[PDB]
């Protein structure tokens, strides 16, 4: 018995933090690769 | 039996020589012995709108009540009070209370309009916020007193009457009483902590108010009560919501221990801020540690039936019933606060909405177990409480998966009667 | 003080090793302790409706409550209960009640819609008939419980303040109380009767409801109490309506026999069914005797006045004392029924004629006192009862009795009430 | 614990063989112990209207209650009463109450309409003057009772209840309650060990609750006088949730204020009944606190609120009081009499015809002494203490004279706040 999909429809009826997590991820990949 | 002066969450001297006098959700007041005199500190939990100070005592104060507007001090033998407002513009004043032979002062109160001094023979003297007296009234002896924005809560007691609260509201001119001397469900007491029971015989640690306007009281049973529906004259119930003998037993790994205790400060929406004192002596010491938190749980667990399932892990078949009660209780304190007075902050509607979403969801962990053991009547009555209508058709798809086909008809019989209700 | 697990009309062991646990109008329970377990013997009074079953008690159930639908047991120390309907289709579920260190279970109760368990720290746990809780609440400690279709009776007693009832009802929407802890006008007590007080220290024998919705209680005071107008909080008053010790002296005809003990069972609008216990024990034993019924009687008679009256020669009471009882019994029993027909509807259909029987007897019981009022040549003794009569045919009959007594001034006073009563 | 029978303001035997039974504004009645019988003597206070008569007691009528219409008696072991009115307008009939094993009767009552007898286990047995029973009702044990034309006032006590009063009313055909079994703020006599040698043991062996007298007002509000030596008074009893117990008088202050700072204990206070504002008394002066034959004249005494300090009167030297203290006492003492009197008018009306005149005479002296605080507060330069005093002035003419007080204080900023209170009355008064 899984109610999570039935709960996932109950509530429904680019983001500036995610850009900074990608600049921090692309910076660590830079300094160690040849 | 003796009367002792009471102040919210005070602490005695012990072998040391510095104690707190009050401790609530604004600041804490400490005192320090100079053999001749005392040095009183008034330190605050908030920083922005307030400053701290300290001054020198020459009388021996042992009663206080610290809140937002002022700081009402007191003296337990000579009958001498002093009122020190936090503002620099308004000046202080001092008045000396009439006392008869063999009389004390038990507790004081510092409402934004009135100032209440209740003594240990029953007198109820009420000033105004500058020092003009208004009344003298005779009631039962008073052993505790507190207040919020306009309301006043108190605990009477005699040697033959018995415990009784009283909950009034001195407004601008309205003096609407709500409960006048109704009885109160609490258990008084009957070692390292023998120094405590000489200090406070009544056993009430610290009574206070909520942040929403609901009285609480933390007894010596270590069980925080709460009052509901107090705007109604005939519906008041005392809902217990926390056992400090149980939250410690879970966190100690299923074990009796005599090291962690509970000292409360205030209440929030659903959390209790606590000074987890660790040691034999159950009062906190100096300096005051950081106030931790603790959640509220309705007392439905068993001390024995968890141990046969082996920190402590709970099966879901027992954890489901507790969340059923807890969102049921919290709704009745929230659905009336909006309807009668209203909301203060503005975000009160969305937490109300998400609390209903925990109500129907926690029922469906139980509703599925009722179909698992081939029971149609037990699982029928549970579908009359879901005020959320989008979970009604959600239950029908759980009815077919357990293959109780007559039960599938009955839920659709419920939906139609609540469907015709809306059209009228 | 010790808190003991009270059960309705329950008797202790005594020297024997078989005792009862309950008693009411539909059934009773006896238990016998064998070598290793207990043998609970459910046994009914009605045979035309239900069937007897009985089995082995695995834990030592010592609390019980028997109603028209089912039964409910429980162990006071460990805290395990059991609910068995008399129908075979519905199931018997077993739930374990959470307890603390040093705590008993005082009493249990069973409604056709709810189930209540009250402990000795004050918790008031409420279920439904399948085992889904509704609330956990905190009140004063409880020593007795009693339910009917919608309404629950309770009795509280703290170690400090105590002796106070609280008549609640469990509505379908919200529990709306009617008396929240009002004080109880009943007296705690001040060898075969030694173990009755080590088993039930309060001395409450049996508390119940009526069949017209009015609570009662029979304690160790040996007097039947009854609450009138319980719905309105303005005029709710207790009316003591039966002395149990005075009816014993009335049937014997001048003999005070101290080995007849009374044991009430139920109420049926006029009569009290009893167990005329004879012996050193005030409680009955094996086998249970027959039901015995007593017509209800006010405590308005004097011990000494009936002694000197019945000195020359059942107790013969004079008419001067006889119509005094009949007036009050017509006065109490009138008011109890009029609000019930006004608010609960008819149940038996013939209720409106019964009021004419009391109101008819209301007139005659005053008129035998009315001649008892004027025969002592005192004018002041009689004129107030001309108000206290109800009917107009009574005041018509009140003018003919005043003429033969040669009171011309009392004739015109009864006439003046007619100008008040015709308007 | 042992119960004892009760009567309003009744002295014990002491050591002699004559004592009083009751004492109120009608008259004092007394017995003299014949060695085998007893001899009642019924004396009045108004001799031009009614007349002193007496007879012989053959049964020990030690419970009594005297009023304007009749004079009831009673024995607390036989349960036998007899209603003997003053004039020859009624007979003297006798009805015997059924008593049980160990039971007693503690008090009686005498109203113009009904007769009430309560026993020591709660059988509230109601009669009338015409002698018929009404209902036997079961309440808590009763140790005190009094009444007036319809209402009754009782005091219950148990070993399992504690002190609790009850204010009900016998109407025409229905009895209604107002405060059924509410708890009571009264001190019980804390009898210590040295009082078993004191001269007052025989009083406390006679009366353990220490209630010397209870009575109604001249207008109909309840009172009491316990062992605290204070006169309590219940107000606003018609509203069921706003009852107040105001101690209007303390005897332990008027001894010390009138003895000139002496702690002399040889004078005592004994109440009889309460007037409009003054209190009639019997000033006993001796080693025994109860009055003895012949009784002194009924003297008057004015009421004082308890707002005076013992210590602060010692540096001010009959002890004299300053004007800095006398306004505040008079402000309170005129405030509660302006609360009791008004609600009797708007529910009942006039009882003697002169109620509006004493009403308007009181609100003026209230507003007059309120100015004395205003002149002391402006000289100490606390202008917000002055503003708080302003809203209480009831008459508009009180606001007018207060403007002239402000100009001698040289505060042109304060006077702006006062005049805006004055015009703010004008908008609401037109609604």
């Amino acid at each position: 018995i899984n109610i999570d999909d039935i709960l996932a429809e109950l509530d429904k009826e680019v983001s500036p933090q995610q850009d900074f997590s990608d600049l921090m991820k692309s910076w660590k990949n830079e300094r160690c690769s040849p | 039996f003796r009367y002792m002066p009471f102040s919210p969450a005070g602490t005695p001297f012990g072998f040391t020589d510095r104690r707190y006098l009050t401790m609530n959700e604004v600041g804490y007041v400490s005192t320090v012995k100079n053999s001749e005199q005392y040095s009183i500190t008034v330190s605050f939990f908030d920083v922005g709108r307030f400053r701290e100070y300290h001054f020198e005592d020459l009388f021996g104060y042992d009663l206080c009540f610290l809140n937002e507007k002022g700081t009402l001090f007191g003296q337990s033998k000579t009958g001498q009070i002093q009122y020190r407002p936090h503002d620099s513009i308004h000046s202080n004043w001092t008045k000396i209370i009439p006392l008869q032979a063999g009389e004390r002062i038990t507790s004081v109160a510092a409402t934004p309009v009135r100032v209440i001094v209740g003594t240990s023979l029953g007198y109820f003297r009420s000033f105004n916020q500058f020092g003009v007296p208004f009344a003298v009234e005779k009631t039962s002896p008073i052993v505790a007193l507190t207040a919020q924005n306009y309301r006043v809560f108190s605990v009477h007691y005699s040697q033959f009457h018995g415990l009784s609260y009283s909950l009034s509201e001195l407004g601008t001119s309205s003096k609407r009483y709500y409960k006048r001397e109704c009885p109160l469900p609490m258990s008084l007491p009957n070692d390292a902590n023998l120094d405590y029971y000489n200090f406070n015989p009544m056993g009430i640690k610290s009574l206070f108010f909520s942040s929403y306007g609901d009285p609480c009281i933390f007894g010596s049973d270590n069980t925080l009560l709460l009052l509901s529906k107090w705007r109604s004259p005939e519906e008041s119930k005392w809902l217990p919501i926390l056992d400090s003998n149980m939250e410690i037993w879970k966190m100690s790994g299923g074990k009796e221990t005599t090291d962690i205790h509970v000292w409360p400060l205030a209440l929030a929406y659903d959390t209790l801020n606590c000074i987890l004192v660790k040691g034999k002596h159950i009062w906190p010491e100096f300096p005051l540690p950081l106030p931790s938190e603790m959640e509220i749980r309705m007392p439905v667990f068993v001390k024995s039936k968890l141990l046969e399932e082996n920190e402590i892990q709970i099966p879901v078949s027992m954890a489901a019933e507790e969340e059923y009660l807890r969102s049921k209780v919290l709704s009745e304190l929230l659905t009336d606060t909006l309807e009668n007075d209203g909301e203060m902050y503005g975000n009160e509607n969305e937490v109300l909405a998400a609390l209903n979403g925990a109500y129907d969801k926690a029922l469906l962990r139980l509703f599925a177990s009722a179909c698992s053991d081939q029971n149609v009547e037990k699982a029928l009555s549970l579908a009359h409480e879901l005020k959320q209508d989008r979970a009604l058709t959600a239950a029908v798809k759980i009815s077919e998966r357990a293959e109780l086909p007559s039960l599938v008809k009955k839920i659709n019989n419920i939906r139609e009667a609540r469907y015709e209700q809306q059209l009228k």
